[PDB]
């Protein structure tokens, strides 16, 4: 019931720079046997976690030597001396001095890249789905950086709430961008009651918020 | 080579039971403590249970106490987790792990997915996201597929049977209030190839034995 | 009717069988006590001696059953002696934390062992499991406690020294024996937890109504006690 507090929550870092990740324990991790059971892991996207450092500073066999650990008592630090593209992922500290074994909340290491404004695309519902009585409108924000973006829906200039959902990809391994989808779902009857379907996108890479829209009865 | 291989995952109704197994190789299994760790979708890691080499010492996370039982069979190099009284919150990837000489997690399995839900297994409806002037930029057009209302989770999307990979983005699924999942897959291609290259999204949903191939063509 | 000396005369064989089977130091002390009974002048003197034989002989058979050394009470180590010789680097802080309870230093259990005058055993955990097994199989009352700093987990990458502290007994009130034993040692276990010292405490007891196959001593030894000391007690009352 040691609480492990990691900081920061998210760490953007340029390739070749150093990264530092902190793990603070709510009580000392010094075991009465003299060892300190604080360990460090990396979970790459879509993979199982992987041990980097065990008992504060012992690098696990085969782990690249750019990873090191230090600390004592309640304060511990994981260092990457020179970040590589393959270090993208989530870093966790964990402790096994005390039962229950507990994990920190995770630090997401982000690869820094130059700003990239999203390309914004919109897709009306397909006739096939409309025959089924539902209309999903999809707004796509493609290949942007950094991750912060705002997306809202307007139907005949009325803001929508409660009828959309969004999903964001993991940072791309080759170009370090994100993509985001926002999906507005209306009943067929509601959909055919309106003309203008608009997606409004705010991102620091744009000179102003972009509204991408279509008229229902148009092609 | 040390390897841990989990099995037994799948779909369970709330209140139900499931037993997971973990087959260990590449080291003298009977000399080492073994553990289970889980990860709910999009969330962090959560330790589940520990069993000493000779089964004398067993520890459990408080959230599984009185419901889960960890055990092992040393002659058979197998670790077990008996789960009972399952709840929706137990939905997660379950990993076995060992320190091979300590209480840290030095070796991990690939994991096995347990979904706890009363939703019934269902293949997706697949709808085209057709390219148009509203999805074009420069010499580039975007298109895709909406993969709607499937369950349980595992769904795979490819484009043109795997041949088209550049520019593909398949989004993480969202769990709907209905209890089903939905996602989209998109790809950007040269606008010059529209009407000359055929684009098909291939959707595989093994839990329902559903396979859908949906052709995506310019909206006329 | 019968005089005490004559009581001892009639039980010559049972007591000769008892003495022959006890470990050497245990047998000698029982033989001396038996001659104290033979030559007793007061009924209170004989009974007290018989009581000593009961406890001393039982411990001799507990030792034999467990392949442990029988230790005469005068040579039994105290808790303080065990900390001194097994955990010397913590003995000074053991003294400080025992200033308000200095009788802890002089606690003398029946058996005071450590993992390989404190005796050595090959495995503490094996003894604990033996006790917990017979308690769970035959319903035999035990009490058991292990020290534990905070909520520390066991570990696989290093060994620590540890103590095993065992209290045994032959007496009518078995539940009361183990309840009072574990209560006496509770403060020591808590103290050990604060010192980072791993200890296990075990207490158990038998009485003459325990099924013969169910004692903490081999059944052969149960017969030797029942045929000798137990009748001696019967005969002391009647006459
Ligand atoms: O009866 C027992 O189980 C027992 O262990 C008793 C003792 O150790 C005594 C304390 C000391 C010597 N004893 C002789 C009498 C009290
Ligand atoms: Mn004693
Ligand atoms: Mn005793």
């Amino acid at each position: 019931q040691i609480v492990l507090s990691q900081s920061p929550l998210s760490l953007p870092v340029s390739l070749g720079d150093q990264a530092s990740i902190s793990c603070r324990s709510s009580q000392s991790l010094l075991h009465s046997n003299g060892n300190t059971y604080l360990h460090w892991y990396l979970q790459k996207p879509g993979q199982s976690p992987k041990l980097l450092i065990y008992k504060v500073s012992n690098r696990f066999s085969g782990v690249p030597d750019r990873f090191s650990g230090s600390g004592s008592g309640t304060d511990f630090t994981l260092k990457i001396s020179r970040v590589e593209a393959e270090d993208l992922g989530v870093y966790f500290c964990s402790q096994s001095t005390h039962v229950p074994y507990t994990f920190g909340g995770g630090t997401k290491l982000e690869i820094k890249r130059t700003v990239a404004a999203p390309s914004v695309f919109i897709f009306p519902p397909s006739d096939e789905q409309l025959k089924s009585g539902t209309a999903s409108v999809v707004c796509l924000l493609n290949n942007f950086y950094p991750r912060e973006a705002k997306v809202q829906w307007k139907v005949d200039n009325a803001l929508q709430s409660g009828n959309s959902q969004e999903s964001v990809t993991e940072q791309d391994s080759k170009d370090s961008t994100y993509s985001l989808s926002s999906t507005l779902t209306l009943s067929k009857a509601d959909y055919e009651k309106h003309k203008v379907y608009a997606c409004e996108v705010t991102h620091q890479g744009l000179s102003s918020p972009v509204t991408k829209s279509f008229n229902r009865g148009e092609c | 080579e040390v390897k841990l291989e989990e099995s037994g995952g799948g779909l369970v109704r709330p209140g139900g039971s499931r037993k997971l197994s973990c087959a260990a190789s590449g080291f003298t299994f009977s000399s080492y403590g073994m553990q289970w760790v889980r990860q709910a979708p999009e969330k962090g890691l959560e330790w589940v249970a520990y069993i000493s080499s000779g089964s004398r010492t067993i520890y459990y996370a408080d959230t599984v106490k009185g419901r889960f039982t960890i055990s092992r069979d040393n002659p058979k190099n197998t670790l077990f987790l008996q789960m009972t009284s399952l709840r929706s919150e137990d939905t997660a990837m379950y990993y076995c792990a060992t320190g091979y000489g300590g209480t840290w997690f030095a070796y991990w399995g690939q994991g096995t997915l347990v979904t706890v839900s009363a939703a019934s297994t269902k293949g997706p409806s697949v709808f085209p996201l057709a390219p148009s002037s509203k999805s074009t930029s420069g010499g580039t057009a975007a298109l895709g597929c909406l993969v709607k209302d499937y369950f349980p989770e595992p769904v795979t999307v490819s484009w043109n049977s795997g041949a088209l990979t550049s520019g593909v983005h398949t989004f993480p699924a969202v769990l709907q209030s209905s209890g089903l999942y939905s996602l989209s897959s998109v790809v950007t291609v040269p606008s010059s190839s529209l009407g000359t290259q055929t684009y098909i999204c291939n959707v595989n949903h093994k839990p329902s034995n559903t396979k859908v191939d949906k052709k995506v063509e310019p909206k006329s | 009717k019968k005089p005490i000396a004559l009581i001892c005369a009639e039980l010559y064989k049972p007591f000769q069988d008892l003495f022959a089977a006890l470990p050497k130091d245990c047998s000698e002390e029982c033989q001396t006590l038996f001659e104290d009974i033979r030559n007793s002048e007061s009924h209170a003197s004989a009974w007290s001696s018989a009581l000593r034989i009961k406890g001393v002989a039982y411990e001799g058979f507990f030792s034999l059953t467990n392949s442990w050394r029988y230790i005469p009470e005068d040579l039994k180590p105290t808790l303080g002696m065990a900390i001194q010789t097994v955990f010397p680097d913590k003995f000074e802080k053991f003294l400080e934390r025992t200033h308000l309870h200095p009788e802890y230093r002089d606690f003398t259990p029946d058996y005071l062992m450590c993992r390989s005058a404190v005796q050595e055993v090959s495995s503490v955990s094996a003894v604990v499991d033996r006790f917990k097994s017979k308690s769970s199989e035959k319903g035999r009352p035990i009490r058991q406690e292990e020290s534990r700093p905070k909520t520390e987990s066991m570990q696989e990458d290093i060994e620590v020294d540890e103590l095993l502290i065992v209290e045994v007994g032959y007496q009518t009130d078995i539940e009361g024996k183990v309840i009072s034993d574990i209560e006496k040692w509770k403060g020591v276990v808590n103290l050990m937890s604060h010192l980072g010292i791993k200890v296990n405490v075990l207490t158990c007891a038998d009485n003459s109504q325990t099924p013969r196959t169910d004692w903490w001593i081999d059944e052969k030894y149960v017969r030797l006690l029942l045929n000798s000391i137990s009748y001696l007690f019967k005969e002391l009352l009647e006459n």
